[PDB]
């Protein structure tokens, strides 16, 4: 039945455009961050607690576990 | 009681305008002109 009618509604163009822009920029920075974080965890790994050797004083950044935190 | 002649005439004219508007709200066979584009 060819009774299709026009639906009066406000413009959805600008809302979709804003959502696409925000998604694009957030992803533009977050995708490399997510990939890098995963890569760092997978290959670099995490530091394991160990006793301080005699006569050795560690650096201030050697008291932390995660490589990104270090 | 009942409609006055002016009320009849105004209702009839408004009715014709409203029906023409309602008919004009319909869609042509090509009306949704979609712009096509891609990149068990
Ligand atoms: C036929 C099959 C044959 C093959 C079979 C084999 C293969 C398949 C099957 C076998 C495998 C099965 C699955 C294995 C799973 C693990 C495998 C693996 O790959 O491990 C790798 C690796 C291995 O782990 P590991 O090195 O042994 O462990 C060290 C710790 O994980 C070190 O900790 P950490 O500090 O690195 O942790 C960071 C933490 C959090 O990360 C962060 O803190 C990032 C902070 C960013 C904040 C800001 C974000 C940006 C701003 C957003 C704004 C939005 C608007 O990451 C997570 O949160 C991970 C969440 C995991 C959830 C698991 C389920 C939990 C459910 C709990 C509730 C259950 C009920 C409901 O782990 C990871 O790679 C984790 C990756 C986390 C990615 C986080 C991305 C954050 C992005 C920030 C910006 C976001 C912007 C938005 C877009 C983002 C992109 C989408």
């Amino acid at each position: 039945h060819g009774k299709r009618l026009f639906i009066i509604k406000p413009s959805g163009f600008y809302d979709r455009r804003f959502l696409k822009l925000m998604r694009f920029y957030i992803l533009l920075t977050g995708i490399p961050v997510a990939i890098g974080i995963t890569l760092v965890n997978v290959f670099i790994g995490e530091a394991e607690l160990a006793d301080i050797p005699e006569g050795y004083v560690p650096e201030h950044w050697e008291y932390f576990k995660h490589p990104i935190s270090r | 009681s009942g409609y006055t002649p002016d009320e009849k005439l105004r209702l009839q004219q408004l009715r014709e305008l409203r029906r023409r508007w309602l008919k004009d709200q319909e869609l042509s066979p090509r009306e949704p002109v979609l712009p096509p584009r891609r990149v068990t």
